[PDB]
């Protein structure tokens, strides 16, 4: 994945 | 009211699309993805142009240089990469963040790149050399967005820590902090095209138009769903003056900027619309969605 496509923090 | 209608669906990424940006010259759409690739598409015919690769983890953001010749990308591999668009070659690897790089942008003169990272810093990089010129201790949580104003003298940054900050590019000093008495995490921020305003998304399903000098909230846009992801929002200026944003209910929302009324919702994506972009001269919107969808859609309006 990538950080933006994962739930933010 | 506008009448955006679907024109193309652009398939080919194998994981969630994270970001789409039109080239300043209007010819191209660039898209970044969790699949580690950047893809270049024709803005007017939707035709796939090329794939640019080299990041060894997913990419959360991509941005064009003002002359449309370069791209910069931000990756979970903790680096940014500067790409020559025509050749597809990696011209520089920007190293120094200690966690995922989340967001990036050139300044208008395109001699600088600004990046924000999960490491809670904002970095300012020299494009020619790839050197990091400044590390700003910007925030106490991941930085969700970074953006230059129209002359590049100001940077605006946002963070999960709930703050919007305005920085003097040359000195690196924080000129202004916006707070909301509540801390919703701030998931996106950018200057208005004129630089007088800032558009800020917060993870309470709310977009706000701010006068950063005055420190006043001018406008609030609601009705969409935004609680989990950092969704891009935009000023649409080629026809009617709209606010455009993705939404976690898989729709594209378009509001009248002045009245705050919803004027259109674009249906067809099958996952969170993480990203929208507005074409620089035509009434064209690009939208892109997450893992259940993986496609980019191009929409066209008469106004």
């Amino acid at each position: 994945g990538c950080a933006r496509s994962r739930v933010f923090y | 009211k506008p009448n955006y209608a679907l024109k193309f669906t652009l398939a080919g990424h194998t994981k969630a699309v994270s970001s789409v940006k039109f080239s300043p010259n209007g010819e191209w759409l660039a898209s970044s993805s969790a699949d580690k690739l950047i893809k270049i598409w024709g803005a007017y015919d939707g035709k796939f142009e090329k794939t640019i690769s080299g990041h060894k983890l997913g990419i959360s953001d991509v941005a064009w240089s003002s002359d449309s010749n370069l791209l910069v990308s931000a990756s979970d591999d903790k680096t940014l990469k500067i790409w020559d668009v025509s050749s597809g070659k990696c011209l520089k690897t920007l190293k120094g963040h200690s966690n995922y790089v989340f967001c990036c942008n050139f300044n208008p003169q395109s001699n600088l790149i600004v990046s924000g990272s999960f490491d809670e810093s904002v970095r300012i990089w020299d494009v020619k050399t790839g050197k990091c010129l400044k590390t700003l201790p910007a925030h106490s949580d991941p930085v969700s967005a970074v953006h230059f104003n129209r002359d590049g003298s100001l940077i605006v940054s946002s963070s999960y820590d709930g703050l919007c900050r305005i920085w003097d590019t040359a000195s690196g000093q924080c000129l202004k902090t916006l707070i909301d008495d509540d801390n919703p995490p701030v998931s996106f921020v950018k200057f208005s095209p004129n630089g007088k305003y800032i558009l800020a998304a917060t993870l309470d399903n709310t977009l706000k138009l701010w006068d950063y000098s005055k420190g006043k909230c001018l406008k609030t846009y609601t009705g969409h769903k935004n609680e989990k992801y950092c969704i891009f929002a935009n000023f649409s200026v080629t026809g009617g003056k709209w606010i455009v944003s993705g939404s976690e209910d898989n729709l594209v929302y378009i509001w009248n900027l002045q009245t705050k009324e919803i004027v259109q919702k674009l249906q067809g994506h099958t996952d969170v619309v993480i990203s929208t972009a507005c074409h620089p001269t035509e009434n064209i919107i690009a939208s892109a969605a997450l893992e259940n969808d993986k496609t980019i859609k191009l929409w066209k309006s008469d106004c």
